[PDB]
């Protein structure tokens, strides 16, 4: 089980959106009683997406209505990361951590310009 | 070396989820992939991870 990142670094301009893709094999129909999907960065909570739920009390504040999970994308094996108007404080590196039959995960990092 | 680094760094992780998940099938799951990754690494680091986490499988 590998999970793989097609770009590993970013460098995005103030006020950006970005997304950040994060792939995991899929040889099947997706079955979310077995899949979990964590992003974050530092120690920050990002993404919990737990067989299917998200519990929105775990999100870091920072994060609250800026970060969401593209989940249309999973069926293909995509557990994309979309953020919303980039700041400097979200420069560093985040980790997307995927379980499903198997864990693994990659780091990405994130550099803010202005 | 770096590979170890990676599997510590990740079994932090994996103990992260497990104290924030609500469900034990998430939890067990999250443990499953603890043992397997103390099974390839056999790491004292992983190790205690996977001791601490084994506390929270209730
Ligand atoms: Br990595």
């Amino acid at each position: 089980f590998t999970v793989t990142v097609p770009k590993d670094l970013y460098v995005v301009e103030y006020g950006s959106n970005m997304t950040i893709e994060c792939k995991f094999p899929v040889e099947k129909q997706l079955d979310l009683a077995a899949l979990i999907v964590y992003w974050e960065m530092e120690d920050k909570n990002i993404i919990q997406f737990v067989h299917g739920e998200e519990d929105l009390k775990v999100q870091h504040s920072s994060y609250r209505q800026r970060a969401r999970l593209l989940k249309d994308q999973l069926s293909l094996g995509n557990a994309a990361l979309q953020i919303t108007d980039v700041k400097l404080q979200d420069a560093g590196v985040y980790r997307c951590m995927i379980s499903y039959g198997g864990a693994d995960y990659k780091r990405i990092t994130v550099k803010v310009n202005k | 070396g770096p590979d170890r680094e990676r599997a510590r760094e990740l079994a932090r992780i994996l103990l992260k989820v497990i104290k924030l998940s609500d469900s034990p099938e998430a939890r067990r799951q999250l443990l499953r992939n603890l043992e397997e990754l103390a099974e390839k690494y056999k790491d004292p680091e992983v190790r205690r991870i996977l001791e601490e986490a084994e506390r929270y499988i209730k």
